[PDB]
DNA sequence: GCATCCGTGAGTCCAGGG
DNA sequence: TATAATGGGAGCTGTCACGGATGC
């Protein structure tokens, strides 16, 4: 088991591009909560780090300005999601988060096949690559848009299915 | 240094006992009033370590400024509490018991 | 509203008492009612019969037992967290046999727990169901041994551990061994100390050729039944000293003694009729006159022996025809764990018979308590009651499972357990069952399935003599099923006469057209195939049965909810569901209404008398929804016996309402309806469809400590007059409050553990200049991601007919409802097994529209069903669009339903409302739908030539309308199904699962993140995860999730402090789980070192542990 | 194979 | 896809290699708090808050950015490491 | 006591132990806090000589663990306990005119 | 698999088969300490048979082994792979009389230890990499060209 | 333009045997021994099935979701087995310099007639990606040692066969390689990802398991 | 040596626990 | 610390492949 990680039930985004997903805003702010104490004292929202801590504790004492904060931390990161059972390494591909209401994780359609996610209640874990290198790891390897041929076939796995070809098709 | 491998090997009984910092003599664990370890038992500061960082059993060093001092009132070295992760204690046999592993995983290598 | 209802079928009889499995198996088993002296020998007063007398000098005797009457009622023991229980008193008398000196006494012997009117325990505060088991019927069995091909096993079967099983077989070298205990012998020694001669022998078995030869052996008929008794003795206990009455004794408990062997009732008759013979009792040979005397071996040898040689009348058995697997019903089951406990209670009196100098002294109840108490929490057919809806409670007190104690393991269940098998039919569903690896391992009683007093399951039929069909209906068992000729339901009939030549029948299962004349019974109804939930699936008929599961199966799951309707499209099942699930109120008797409340009603009856109904308001149920009765009657209403007084939860006027009917269009619509998404309209929300009430409870104890105590208090050390705005007096927050996470419930003050404040605390303080306070702050918080109305609070202290565990003071207990609106991430599903997440919610004036302006309500995708073949659904939707424009509901029960011309008859109707309307109105065809008309003229959909009203019909008879898309104003290129749909709302709710953490508590040994959303828990990288990022080549994330971000305690610390101050994380160092391995190895003995490359130690401990 | 059996037996030899 | 992706990997031999050199010079970055940037400053990658434009905070986005520029340069043994830090450390000052 | 691997539920899935916090080990939001505690009481250390400065964390155990006495401290500087007593004044005073100038420590007193 | 229409590349199976191919059965133990009937990794005795050809010694007779894909991964040289996979006993107990030195050469070895592994930016190919600026670079030279 | 005639068509959803059990007939049926059942469903499911027609149905709807569920579990276990035996092999080197290599067949011996030309996709599975051991000559087109078969490539050598040209492919496989511990960059060939040389470094023996194990659950 | 008769460890992912 | 007391109870059930160990 592993710290700044989460799972929630998954969605589908059609308005996503390959290398985005939807990121609930209050997962968000956990999976990220160092990265924004930082970033709020280095901001006036709080004088120092643990005085921001206090403040976000309460749900209630949560500002605006903050989540304007968040979303500077979160700028070209990426973030890891999964589907149990991770058959092959397109079980977990990177993605950046684009940040929504809502609670659910927002999936782009052309990764469920790789995924073998659909919207009839599966859940997704999320994680967060910390240091320089993992995140370079993350979006050099394991970016969605830079795995789109089958490493065990060579044939395209990202591609379109089910509306995609029914529209193209017609 | 860099670990670059891992070896495993039969301990020796003289192996460890260097590795023991105490005979466990009695099936003791905590004392049932104060919760606190008995001595020569399973839990016994004197042999695996201090309960809290650099402080003796019975309070008289408190301060990591002695560092190593095995304190003479209880017997309990101060240093951080984090070595009752880590030191082994051992019971010596009154009689030699052999290790299941070598006599049931079969063949059995003693056999 | 007017219902239609469709079919022929008229059913003989009504679907039985449907929790009667539950509810007569417990009163069998508890013979409460009966006065002690005409009680039966069976259930708890046999495992008196059993136990009792205790001998070995002084004898304790039972006389009788008696249940007096529960100390609390059922809703104080919810609220108490108590067992609904009855005090158990038995009478026993002491006796010396030498003095003649008689002390009789009434012993009190602890409590067992009582089952409700619904069929349910409330252990512990919590509602329990005991579910049924299926197992292997007792009996003697003969089946093809596996090895040998022209060979048989013949199997002797008790009753679950009432005995060893015994196995015969005929040896390859001809001898004929007995296995039991995995011990093979020769059968013949057996057969002397039973008593046979070789010539008995001879005479009853030579008629099968050399078979019998195999069994002639000298040495054994060469001694007297004693020299034999002692030689099998010997070979059964080897070193055991082989003394005579040790031998008898041994021999006596191993196969005569009652109160050890049993074959059961059930085993009893099977045995009798497999073998043709008669049994004085249960047991395999009995001790008469200093004796031992055969009852089954040798029948049992004579039929091995005729199968074996081919002789007619000689069948192997089918292990699961249900003639051979029975039921074991909660009666039963506490039955054997309270004889169990008897047991050891028994072992404690002869104990105390040896040691001492009254029944009272003599008898200790604790162990009859403890095993008692061990069954109703921890067993596996003891399970948490479900009750997220009032079907789903019914559902489960039906439910049958093959595993528990004695019975099979998963992951080793075969194919051949999980089959239905041709004998289900009538008796267990063949659809509703799990789909994960339980799958065909628990099954569902069918609907007029019952449970007979051995344990079979019975189905009914209707007598048919010389093609006329009569009003007599014979329950059986499947072995009596298969002696005739049994047709189906739909066959059709004039009055009571088959009017037709030939008709659909079965024989032993198999499918057999057959004249009227060859008729022998006659099905009941199709709903006797399949189970409560099964039935209640419009149009099941054009449903594939996997989907099919999938709707029975989410029934279960469907949330009450505030608004809930019942099914447009209904079977005609859902007033009796209500019923027997206690879902509603009903009137006694006749009378006239004198009272109406919101809290209760009092109705005056025929009698005269005056009777007051409470009804339950906003109650908590095991799954958090909500129970609560409200009122379907007014003042001075006249009511007659059986009419409804008030509705429960998911019950609209006494029809099972576990959803809404909602407006639907089955279309693709943007991605948003994607691989089973579902894209609903905000006017759902506006107008509360799909809101439920959840009701959380929280809880908090102040105990003792050595350190003073933990008390319940507003005065909480450093928070603000805000903190504390919504706390009572006492420091518990007041009902009504808004509570959101991180809000204080119940204030608590904890005493300080002895500290010596670090150097900078103590510089601080100074700076500061104020004293430490001596408690901190220890209260109840509301968790991330949950809050509401606190709605109760309920405070228990010492001190106060209140007494808790030692050391605690006071536990107070809050309640906290919420209204919970239909959200994105929320299940819904119908039930053709449809099933998805909700994707998006949009604005009405985005959502696809009718001519008239009407806003469709949820848009499910096309692509969802050429793969599920789960059509029933859209039939539904067809008769739905009829419905919504005629104003009425219908009745179509499963494979005896609406067919489609009667559902185009209902849309020509309906659509002379919606057009009509519109001509009516001074209104023609609008542009756009001669547009799209057109291009129904080139798809074939409507006849070219026809006017625009002509055609619009004939799309309409289809069920398919024009329709606009709200963002453009321009139509649908083609018509679109349209029509109302029964939709559910699922207790999976994203509410409940979203869940994150940056850092968290750890575990102890390991110091890894805990797991679980309520310890605020880390996911779980496991080894595929792990798998995936070395194929990746992603080296450093890897090392991440193996060091800093579990346990590589300095790391982790590092990288929380390098990140709130703007740095990169360090570089991780070793994980304390393999500091771990290395400890656990030492204590094995194994010297484990991680070497340099010079092969020189490197200490991963620092030290810390090196002498 | 099992410890009492044995005990018992080695105590009635004597 | 990250702009430039397909030229990236034409610069290397092996796809890992180019994670190596963009890990270590976003580290490098971070350290010198971005004064040894190659980039010009209308090259600089931007990022827009409610206030305005103003630097891209991601020293990976900036690492890859320069890379594409041909400004760098990336191989083994190119010069000792405690050479190499404490020239950046002359070169560009780490705050204190 | 109650055993730490007691089964929770039907299956060997999970046991008691499994849901047990450790309690002992600083949480590294705790150890975070504790070194933004040190560098922040060594700035404000910073702003008094180096005497009043070393005075101060003699006497509250900040160098070497332990507190000493008036009479060490002045034994060690070569003055009265007196004048010792009346040098750790003054620099108590001067960290709290700062610090109601600053609030720099404030929050780190719970 | 092409029965169900998965396309799936010869080459992954072929990795497979080659792991169970890795050990071989001595026929004839020719100059070595090795014994008739023991069985080693065929790298193992390829290597020994080239140590005794060079040395005008007699080589080894050996014969080819087929495992399947569990015995294959038993049989393994690392005893942290060995026994995180199954038969955890038999492996520690076979390991711990003969003193095995794990040299850490692939993944689950490496994992268990939480180092770095050596595969994809961990491989020794790649990770000792450096970047420079070509300012930086230039001023390094001219630190150099003085001395 | 029927919309179930479309979702087949397309490949949006659909196979032939759900559309003839929607439109056609149910079919014949199992019992629960696994034999054919020798009356059919003669209705569709627009039809509608009988009650009997529906019991029976049942044996085998519950024989496969027994399948499923069992051999979603059996893959997994195989997966475990094959990454254990494969996680240490990883592209350690260029070329291990070896000679040796293997040779892909073209054709594939009939009724033992003769030899017809394996079919396409078999072709592919075995020769795509792959670094050619030896110089071939066909068409007038040089495949020269050391390249990578492109797709088009094989296309090439397909046609090749054809005409008569070739019917063996020498290539290098893992099979041959002479890496300790590992495979080379020639004798791995393609990162089927990227559709270019596999990159030094990549663990190639976690991707096959993977690649194996993951349709695992496809296979009845 | 050649078979049979044994022990033994194994069985996708998540969640919560009553 | 003294009458005399002298060999125990519990089982328990629908798997499977495989390496090693006992009978032929
Ligand atoms: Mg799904
Ligand atoms: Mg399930
Ligand atoms: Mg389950
Ligand atoms: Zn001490
Ligand atoms: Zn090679």
């Amino acid at each position: 088991r592993v710290d700044y990680s989460g799972r929630s039930v998954i969605v589908v985004g059609p308005q996503l591009k390959l290398h985005q997903c939807g990121l609930p805003k209050r997962m968000a702010l956990e999976l990220f909560k160092p990265f924004l104490l930082k970033k709020m004292e280095e901001k006036g929202i709080a004088p120092n780090v643990k005085a921001a801590r206090r403040m976000l504790e309460r749900q209630r004492d949560i500002k605006d300005e903050v989540w304007d904060a968040l979303e500077e931390v979160i700028h070209g990161k990426v973030v890891l999601l999964n589907r149990a059972p991770t058959l092959h390494r397109l079980g977990i591909q990177a993605f950046q988060p684009v940040l929504v209401e809502g609670q659910s994780i927002q999936l782009h359609p052309l990764v469920c096949e790789a995924f073998n996610a659909d919207f009839d209640g599966d859940q997704m874990a999320v994680h967060v690559p910390l240091s320089s290198f993992a995140q370079a790891e993350a979006r050099i390897q394991m970016l969605s848009a830079h795995n789109l041929l089958s490493p065990a076939s060579g044939e395209p796995l990202a591609k379109p299915s089910r509306d995609i070809i029914l529209g193209l098709y017609y | 240094k860099e670990v670059r491998k891992v070896r495993i090997a039969l301990a020796s009984p003289e192996k460890i006992r260097s590795w023991s910092y105490g005979e466990v003599e009695k099936p003791e664990t905590i004392n049932y009033r104060t919760l606190k370890p008995e001595r020569d038992g399973l839990f016994d500061e004197r042999i695996f370590g201090p309960i809290k960082d650099y402080e003796c059993a019975c309070g008289k060093y408190k301060r990591q400024r002695f560092e190593g001092k095995v304190c003479e009132r209880c017997g309990v070295e101060v240093t951080k509490s984090i070595v009752r992760r880590y030191r082994m204690g051992h019971i010596e046999l009154a009689t030699p018991a052999a290790h299941i592993w070598f006599v049931k995983d079969v063949p059995s290598k003693i056999g | 509203m007017e219902i239609k209802r469709f079919g022929r079928i008229r059913e003989v009889i009504p679907l039985p008492p449907l929790t009667e499995i539950q509810v007569e198996s417990y009163r069998r088993a508890l013979q409460a009612d009966v006065p002690p002296e005409k009680r039966e020998n069976v259930g708890i007063q046999a495992a008196f019969r059993e136990t009792f007398p205790i001998e070995e000098g002084l004898v304790l005797d039972f006389l009788e037992y008696r249940l007096g009457e529960p100390p609390f009622p059922q809703d104080e023991c919810r609220e108490k967290d108590l067992t609904y229980q009855a005090p158990l008193y038995a009478r026993l008398q002491l006796i010396h046999k030498d003095t003649g000196l008689i002390k009789e006494d009434e012993v009190f012997l602890g409590h067992i727990p009582l089952m409700t009117e619904d069929g349910s325990f409330i252990i512990n505060g919590a509602d329990r169901v005991i579910v049924s088991q299926i197992h292997r019927s007792p009996g003697v069995y003969f089946t093809p041994d596996p090895a040998r091909p022209g060979r048989y096993i013949a199997s002797i079967i008790p009753l679950p551990k009432r005995g060893p099983w015994i196995d015969l077989e005929v040896e390859p070298n001809g001898v004929v061994s007995m296995k039991v205990n995995k011990r093979k012998f020769p059968l013949v020694l057996l057969l002397r100390v039973l008593g046979y001669d070789q010539e008995t022998l001879a005479r009853e078995l030579g008629a099968y050729g050399e078979l019998v030869q195999g069994l002639m052996d000298e040495s054994v008929f060469a001694m007297r039944p004693e020299e034999a008794l002692i030689r099998l003795f010997t070979l059964l206990r080897p070193g055991d000293p082989p003394k005579r009455d040790k031998a008898v004794a041994y021999v006596y408990g191993l196969i005569a003694d009652p109160r050890r062997y049993d074959l059961g009732e059930a085993g009893r008759y099977k045995a009798e009729e497999k073998l043709g013979i008669r049994l004085s009792g249960r047991t395999l040979a009995r001790f008469e006159d200093g004796e031992f005397k055969d009852e089954v071996f040798l029948p049992t040898l004579r039929y091995l022996f005729a199968l074996t040689a081919g002789v007619p009348g000689h069948e192997v058995d089918d292990i699961d025809h249900l003639g051979n697997r029975r039921i074991r019903t909660v009666g039963e089951l506490m039955t054997d764990q309270f004889r169990v406990g008897l047991a050891r209670l028994a072992r404690g009196v002869r104990e105390r018979m040896l040691m001492g100098s009254t029944p009272a002294k003599l008898v200790n109840s604790r162990p009859l308590e403890a095993a008692i108490r061990e069954f109703f929490s921890r067993s596996q057919l003891s399970q948490f009651k479900d009750e997220t809806n009032p079907l789903s409670s019914l559902r489960h007190k039906r439910r049958i499972s093959a595993l528990g104690p004695g019975g099979l393991t998963r992951e080793r269940a075969g194919f051949d357990v999980r089959d239905v098998h041709r004998t289900h039919y009538g008796r267990i569903c063949p659809v509703e069952t799990p789909e994960g690896a339980n799958i065909g391992l628990i099954t569902s009683l069918a609907a007029y399935a019952r449970v007979d007093e051995l344990g079979f399951i019975r189905t009914p039929y209707r007598r048919v003599v010389g093609g006329v069909v009569t009003d007599e209906v014979v329950y059986m068992t499947a072995t009596e099923e298969d002696r005739y000729t049994i047709a189906q339901a739909n066959t059709p009939l004039e009055g009571n006469r088959i009017a037709a030549e030939r008709v659909v029948a079965r024989r032993k299962g198999e499918p057999v057209i057959v004249s009227p004349e060859e008729v022998e019974f006659m099905d009941v109804s199709p709903k006797q195939v399949f189970s409560v939930n099964t039935n209640l699936i419009p149009f099941l008929e054009h449903d594939d049965a996997n989907r099919a599961l999938m709707g029975s199966n989410m029934q279960t799951q469907a949330v009450p909810l505030i608004r809930a309707q019942a099914p447009v499209v209904m079977t005609g099942l859902e007033e009796r569901v209500v019923r027997d699930s206690l879902a509603a109120l009903y009137a006694e008797e006749d009378g006239e209404v004198a009272k109406v409340d919101g809290n209760r009603i009092v109705v005056r009856y025929e009698d005269g008398r005056l009777v007051e109904y409470p009804l339950r308001r906003f109650y908590r149920s095991n799954q958090g929804t909500a129970l609560d009765q409200r009122p379907r009657v007014v003042v001075g209403q006249r009511v007659r016996k059986g009419d409804l007084l008030a509705d429960g939860p998911a019950s609209e006027n006494g029809f099972l309402a576990l959803g809404q009917n909602v407006l639907v269009a089955i279309m693709p619509f943007d991605g948003y309806n994607f691989e089973d998404a579902i894209v609903i309209s905000e006017e759902l929300l506006k107008r509360d469809f799909y809101t439920s009430i959840h009701i959380e409870r929280y809880e908090i104890e102040a105990r003792d400590t050595k350190l003073g105590p933990e008390r319940i208090t507003r005065d909480i050390p450093h928070l603000s007059e805000a903190a504390l705005r919504d706390l009572d007096e006492e420091g518990v927050v007041r009902i009504g409050a808004e509570v959101k996470p991180g809000d204080i419930l119940v204030g608590r003050t904890s005493f300080k553990g002895e500290s010596e404040p670090t150097p900078e605390e103590r510089l601080l303080r100074s700076i500061f200049g104020e004293k430490a306070r001596d408690v901190k702050d220890t209260s109840l918080r509301v968790p991330p991601g949950e809050g509401g109305i606190v709605v109760r609070t309920v405070r228990l202290r010492r001190g106060d007919g209140v007494e808790l565990k030692p050391g605690v003071r006071e536990v107070v207990r809050v309640y906290v409802a919420q209204k919970r609106k239909l959200q994105v991430g929320d299940k819904l599903a119908n039930r053709h097994g449809n099933k998805g997440v909700v994707a998006k919610i949009l604005p009405v004036e985005d959502m696809p529209h009718l001519p008239d302006g009407t806003p469709v309500d949820v848009i499910l995708n096309p692509l969802g069903v050429p793969s599920r073949m789960n059509l029933g659904q859209i039939l539904e939707t067809h008769l739905g669009l009829a419905g919504y424009f005629l104003g009425q509901r219908y009745i179509s029960p499963i494979f005896d339903g609406a067919k489609e011309p009667e559902i185009k008859e209902l849309l020509a109707q309906a659509f002379e409302v919606y057009f009509g309307k519109r001509k009516g109105e001074g209104f023609g065809v609008d542009k756009r739908e001669v547009e799209v008309l057109r291009r129904a003229e080139k798809l074939g959909l409507v006849t070219p030539g026809k006017t625009p009203e002509e055609q619009l019909k004939e799309l309409f008879l289809q069920g398919k309308v024009v329709l606009y898309d709200g963002r453009t104003g321009e139509p649908i290129e083609g018509p679109i199904v349209v029509g109302q749909m029964f939709i559910m709302k699922l207790y999976h709710m994203v509410e409940d699962k979203m869940h994150a953490r940056s850092t968290g508590p750890y575990s102890l040994i390991t110091q890894q993140p805990l797991g679980g959303k309520a310890q605020f828990g880390g996911q779980r990288f496991g080894e595929m995860e792990v798998w995936a990022l070395e194929a990746y080549g992603a080296a450093h994330t890897l090392q991440e999730m193996l060091t800093l971000k579990s346990d590589d305690i300095e790391g982790r610390n590092a990288a929380y402090e390098a990140i709130i101050k703007g740095e990169d994380v360090p570089e991780p160092s070793v994980p304390e789980s393999f500091r771990v391995l290395v400890k656990e190895l030492q204590a094995l003995a194994l010297d484990v070192q991680t070497l340099d490359e010079k092969d020189n130690p490197v200490d991963i401990f620092e030290g810390l542990a090196s002498k | 194979s099992d410890p009492v059996r044995q005990y018992l037996h080695e105590i009635g030899q004597v | 896809a990250e702009p430039g992706i397909d030229k990236l990997f034409g610069m290397v031999d092996s796809k890992y290699r180019l994670t190596v050199v963009v890990a270590k010079r976003a580290q490098q970055l971070l350290r010198h708090g971005f004064k040894n940037t190659v980039l010009e400053p209308e090259e600089r990658p931007k990022m827009q808050t409610l206030e305005g434009l103003f630097d891209d905070p991601n020293a990976v986005t900036w690492a890859m950015k320069e890379l594409l520029t041909g400004r760098l340069v990336f191989g083994e043994n190119l010069v000792p490491e405690d050479r190499l830090q404490k020239e950046m450390e002359r070169l560009y000052p780490v705050e204190r | 006591p109650v055993s730490l691997e007691t089964p929770i539920g039907d299956e060997k899935d999970s046991f008691y132990g499994d849901f047990i916090p450790d309690e002992h080990l600083p949480s590294p939001v705790d150890a975070a806090t504790q070194s933004l505690l040190s560098e922040e009481l060594e700035k404000a250390l910073s702003k008094l000589s180096e005497r009043e400065a070393m005075v101060l964390k003699l006497r509250k155990g900040l160098i070497d663990g332990r507190e000493h006495t008036l009479e060490e401290v002045g034994a060690f500087f070569g003055v009265t306990r007196e004048r010792i007593r009346q040098i750790e004044n003054k620099a108590l005073r001067k960290l709290k005119y700062h610090e109601s100038r600053t609030r720099k420590l404030r929050d780190f007193l719970d | 698999y092409r029965a169900q229409g998965v396309k799936l590349h010869d080459k992954h199976i072929e990795i497979v088969v080659r792991q169970m191919m890795k050990y071989v059965e001595v026929t004839d133990p020719g100059d070595s300490r090795l014994l008739e009937g023991q069985v080693l990794e065929k790298w193992d005795v390829e290597a020994l048979n080239e140590r005794l050809i060079a040395e005008g010694k007699t080589p080894v007779a050996w014969k080819p082994l087929l495992m399947g894909v569990t015995k294959s991964a038993l049989s393994t040289k690392s005893w942290l792979s060995a026994a995180s996979f199954q038969n955890t006993t038999h492996v520690l107990t076979e390991a711990a009389i003969a003193g095995k030195k794990d040299e850490l050469i692939g993944l689950k070895e490496n994992v268990i230890l939480g180092r770095l592994i050596p595969a994809g930016t961990g491989s020794d190919f790649v990770r000792f990499t450096q970047v420079v600026d070509q300012k930086t670079l230039k001023a390094i030279e001219e630190a150099r060209k003085e001395a | 333009f029927n919309p179930l005639y479309v979702m087949a068509q397309s490949g949006a959803r659909g196979n032939p045997q759900q559309i003839r059990q929607l439109c056609g007939l149910r079919g014949l049926m199992q019992k629960p021994s696994g034999e054919t059942f020798e009356v059919p469903v003669r209705s569709s499911f627009r039809e509608g099935l009988t009650v009997l027609e529906y019991f029976i149905s049942s044996h085998g709807a519950r024989k496969g979701g027994a399948d499923t569920a069992l051999r979603t579990a059996d893959s997994g276990y195989l997966t475990r087995k094959l990454v254990d035996v494969t996680h240490e092999i990883v592209v350690r080197e260029a070329d291990c310099g070896t000679t040796n290599y293997i040779s892909v067949p073209l054709f594939q011996p009939d009724v033992t007639r003769s030899l017809r030309l394996r079919k396409r996709a078999d072709i592919e599975a075995g020769l795509y990606g792959r670094v050619l051991a030896r110089e071939v000559e066909v068409l007038g087109v040089r495949l020269e040692e050391g390249r990578y078969l492109s797709m088009d490539d094989v296309h090439l050598l397909i046609k090749a066969a054809e005409a008569g040209e070739i019917q063996e492919v020498p290539v290098r496989s893992p099979l041959t390689c002479q890496t300790r511990y590992g495979v080379c960059q020639k004798c791995y060939g393609y990162d089927l990802s990227m559709a270019r040389p596999v990159s030094i470094g990549e663990a190639v023996g976690i991707v096959a398991a993977q690649s194996i194990g993951e349709p695992g659950t496809q296979l009845t």
